[PDB]
């Protein structure tokens, strides 16, 4: 009831965090994949309704929505920032997450670790009924949004989510967002060299993580997994005849005639089109997880990206600093960085002080004690600070508050 | 060994019963089709899209050589424009970038303007822009 | 245009909120459910393709994530803090909340209710099949067979293991606040840390001490509250009975 | 009929998992703000 | 009565017609079987679990009598263990956490 715990340290981690997207856009036609090249079998199939209408329109809401996915995930800004030539961010090391020139592709460093860890007869499914629509957006230009992105909260900060980009010193932008945490500027421009160099490992330690053969990339590998074999198997059922003589319609037409072929070719029809129609259920139920996905993706960067979020636990584990997006295949990568309490120390604590037998309270702060004198300290930091009359404001007297302790505070103006 | 067949048990492969020689069969081109329209309200033309297909084998689609004069533009015409998502007939492509109008796919985007044709182009991603930052 | 009303007082007031997490999890043997024990009916299935064999993948890919949903919402802190043997919170009562020792089980006085709240009697499937396991006087009474393979899969955390993490989770939030989820926990008084709770509400910490007691009272009878709520026919768990 | 049956048993659970994934996650935030901190969203954490 | 149903409206009682007694069914499928194995490029020892299904009932429920001796030796021995989720077999129970 009378100890407390102040760090007299900090550690900036930089987190990970990967969220899926959108997925591949499919369109599936009933004439090819029901009733392939087959005029018996085509007209035949539209007696059982607008089925068909309902599965090229469920995939077509499908496909414009994944290019709508990445269009609130990463086209939050209709200006294209460019970051300086000059990298003089006092001392923090960006060049390892901005574009490198350097490669026939415009990514970045870290931006091409992602594309090279998600592994991709895929082309022979293509050609039987299925087609993959290439995205709106293609890679390059998804990595210039994050580019610009990054040119804008590097160089402005979150102004430039606000509204006109506001240039401001990198020094200062973090200066104030400890601000932000509850921590004085002070702090940061004492050992202004101490974080970058934390930064500075801690975005390397990134490149070794995923240099490595840990495949933390398990969210956006299983979004291709799971539309690969969702096609897969979508193809596999022709090879089924679903009591039918043959799987294959052309046999059917060879080996029978009309009237009676037509009991065989309806039996085919009803398996794959409830095939079908599992498909685009399941890519419907997929859709609304991959939205939920690209909606909570396009909170982090309007929240954690283009601001500080207070959010705990939202835009990184500990106090959010602030956050670099990158690109990533069906997906997109956050870089957390977050402002994280290290080596604690014991201190004895009260709550108010009594000095003219009445009570001073701390207007921002705890009231600290390392055994012999009590101190005015910083709740996330350990600057111990004389009390003075101008760092506490008073209320009431001292028979009221529980805990109270005797002790002088100096007067600034008295001597 | 006669057949060859794939994983959705359609045969890929055949050997020619008068000579024993290994033949592969593959299905014949085909595609979505997809037409740009500006606007009834706006206008008339209308730019076709034929997806994921070779520009070389768009005529042979349709018997336009038999068919009626209006479908002969497809056999001619400098309106003909090779795309990453297919062969775009109809609009012309530009060297500028504009604002997307009307998305197609792999970053280009269509639109009407001004002796009077569809513009098939890049997107522009937006106004350039260099922060001054010191 | 120049009038304002100004609150002269306060009170606390402790509200609950219910929110499903997982659900049952289910698996059915396609083979047994369409063709139970039928070696001909099996045949005919196969020519169907494989249909089934998504349904198991996607019940499998359902049953994984109830695990991976609870885990996520409590398997949040990796330190199972506990609640420090002499309860001093500055008048503060968190026995009702915190886990008995005296019970068998870690669950708390509040967590007995929640349990109570939720009754199988109606419901046919499950409630004869937990019996089964409860069965010996029957020969070769294997009731994973018996319900045409239709059977519920264990939750990966166990109710005495999920107790756990809100124990920790209550032992941290009393002891540290909201530090605890941010890094090392830190020790703080909990008036100190109710203090700067006021204060990120925009109210002085001086309104807290002045009349710490008063609101340790409030505080209490307030939770006394639910447990007339709880422990009275109110049922209040409509979002988990349904 | 019976796999019918199964499959739209099996599609229903998949509708009833993301409304229950749903409220997983939201109850994931809430912890992660109303319990492990102090959260300044009205109504998220309360009632005041 | 002639015969008894469940809720399934599949038989569950009968009685004899000869003695005119009380008997019950009881099924015998056993498909109710998991697999656990790390990757295979590590190593191909294998642990199998059987949910909800007694240790002790295992040898009647496999019907030993047509199997191979590779699935005999996953019915008896030292590796067998029994958890609330069922019996699991090919595995060492550990103490440590
Ligand atoms: C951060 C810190 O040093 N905490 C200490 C703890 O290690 C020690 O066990 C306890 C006993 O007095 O006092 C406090
Ligand atoms: C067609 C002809 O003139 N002669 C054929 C020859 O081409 C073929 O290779 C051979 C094998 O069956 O049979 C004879
Ligand atoms: C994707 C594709 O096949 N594009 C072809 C190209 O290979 C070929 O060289 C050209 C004419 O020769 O026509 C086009
Ligand atoms: C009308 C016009 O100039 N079109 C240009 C062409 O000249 C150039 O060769 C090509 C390569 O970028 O781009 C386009
Ligand atoms: C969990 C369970 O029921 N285990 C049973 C036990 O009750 C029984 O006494 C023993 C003898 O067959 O077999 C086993
Ligand atoms: C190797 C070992 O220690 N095995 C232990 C055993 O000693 C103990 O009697 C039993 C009851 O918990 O649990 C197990
Ligand atoms: C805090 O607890 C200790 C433990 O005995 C007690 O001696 C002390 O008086 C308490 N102080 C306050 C302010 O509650
Ligand atoms: C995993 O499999 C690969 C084969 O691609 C092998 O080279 C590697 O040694 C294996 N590692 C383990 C731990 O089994």
């Amino acid at each position: 009831n009378n100890s407390i715990a102040i760090p007299t340290n900090f550690t900036i981690s930089v987190t990970t965090e990967i969220l899926p997207v959108s997925m591949t856009k499919t369109s599936v036609d009933c004439t090819m994949y029901i009733c392939g090249d087959s005029t018996e079998c085509s007209n035949l199939l539209l007696q059982y309704g607008s089925f068909c209408t309902q599965l090229n329109r469920a995939l077509t809401g499908i496909a414009v929505e994944q290019d709508k996915n990445t269009q609130e995930v990463f086209a939050q800004v209709k200006q294209i920032y460019k970051t300086p030539p000059i990298k003089d961010f006092g001392g923090f090391n960006f060049s390892q997450i901005l574009p490198d020139p350097s490669k026939p592709s415009k990514r970045s460093f870290i931006e091409d670790l992602l594309f090279n860890k998600v592994t991709l007869l895929i082309c022979a499914q293509k050609f039987n009924g299925l087609t993959v629509l290439p995205p709106l957006l293609t890679d390059e230009m998804i990595a210039q949004y994050t580019s610009a992105l990054l040119a804008g909260t590097i160089t402005s900060g979150w102004t430039f989510g606000a509204g006109a980009a506001l240039q401001i010193p990198f020094a200062m932008q973090m200066a104030y967002r400890f601000n932000g945490i509850g921590v004085t500027q002070n702090v940061l421009y004492e050992n202004q060299k101490l974080i970058a160099n934390q930064f500075n490992s801690a975005i390397g330690k990134i490149q070794d993580s995923l240099s490595s053969t840990a495949s933390a990339l398990g969210k956006l590998q299983d979004v291709v997994n799971q539309n690969a074999q969702a096609l897969n198997t979508l193809v596999k059922q022709l090879s089924s005849n679903f009591g039918a003589i043959s799987s294959v319609l052309n046999d059917i037409l060879s080996r029978l005639d009309p009237p009676e072929a037509e009991v065989q070719i309806d039996r085919l029809i009803t398996g794959r089109l409830q095939s079908l129609q599992t498909y685009v259920t399941q890519q419907l139920i997929r859709a609304a997880e991959i939205r939920a996905s690209a909606n909570l993706a396009a909170t982090k960067m309007s929240e954690c990206v283009l601001g500080q979020s207070k959010r705990v636990d939202f835009c990184g584990k500990g106090y959010h600093l602030m956050s670099f997006p990158q690109s990533a295949p069906h997906g997109v990568v956050f870089l957390h960085v977050t402002y994280v309490p290290a080596q604690e120390k014991n201190f004895t604590t009260a709550p108010a002080i009594c000095h003219d037998g009445k009570a001073h309270f701390p207007r921002e702060g705890v009231f600290v004690s390392n055994g012999t004198h009590w101190f005015v300290t910083q709740r996330n930091f350990y600057e111990p600070q004389i009390i003075t009359t101008d760092n506490t404001f008073v209320s009431g007297n001292c028979d009221v508050v529980i805990g109270i302790v005797n002790n002088t505070v100096y007067d600034p103006l008295q001597p | 060994q006669q057949f060859g067949r794939d994983i959705a048990d359609t045969t890929d492969a055949v050997r020619d019963p008068q000579t024993l020689e290994i033949l592969d069969i593959t299905p014949c081109s085909f595609g979505g089709v997809s037409v740009i329209t500006p606007g009834t309200n706006t206008s008339n033309q209308v730019a076709v899209l034929y997806q994921d297909v070779n520009c070389t084998e768009v005529p042979v689609a349709i018997h336009a050589d038999q068919l009626t004069p209006t479908w002969r533009v497809y056999s001619t015409g400098s309106n003909v424009f090779q795309t990453r998502a297919g062969c775009l007939i109809g609009a012309e492509h530009v060297n500028n970038s504009y604002e997307c109008d009307i998305p197609i796919g792999a970053g280009i985007c269509a639109s009407y303007q001004t002796s009077q044709s569809i513009i098939a182009y890049t997107m522009s991603l937006g106004a350039e822009n260099s922060v001054a930052y010191s | 245009n120049n009038s304002i009303a100004i609150p002269t007082n306060f009170t606390i007031s402790v509200t609950t909120e219910i929110l499903p997490v997982s659900m049952t999890k289910t698996s059915v043997d396609c083979t047994m459910y369409i063709c139970g024990d039928s070696t001909e009916c099996s045949n005919l299935l196969l020519q169907y393709g494989s249909f089934c064999t998504q349904l198991n993948r996607a019940l499998t890919g359902i049953a994984v994530e109830q695990d991976k949903n609870t885990q996520e919402v409590f398997a949040q802190v990796k330190q199972i803090y506990k609640t420090p043997p002499i309860k001093d919170f500055g008048g503060f009562n968190f026995s009702q909340i915190l886990p008995d020792p005296s019970k068998p089980s870690k669950r708390s006085f509040i967590e007995d209710l929640l349990f109570n709240k939720v009754t199988l009697a109606d419901a046919g499937f499950i409630k004869q099949y937990g019996d089964c396991l409860g069965d010996i006087a029957a020969r070769d009474l294997i009731c994973a067979q018996k319900f045409n393979g239709l059977t519920v899969l264990p939750p990966l955390l166990t109710d005495e293991m999920i107790a756990q993490y809100t124990s920790a989770l209550l032992a941290g939030t009393i002891t540290s606040g909201w530090t605890f989820g941010a890094g090392a926990a830190l020790q703080i008084p909990f008036a100190m840390q109710m203090a700067y709770r006021f204060n990120g509400i925009g109210v002085t910490q001086n309104v807290l001490y002045e009349n710490q007691k008063l609101i340790a009272n409030q505080f209490n009878s307030a939770i006394g509250k639910i447990q007339d709520s709880l422990s009275s026919t109110a049922s209040a768990l409509g979002k988990l009975q349904d």
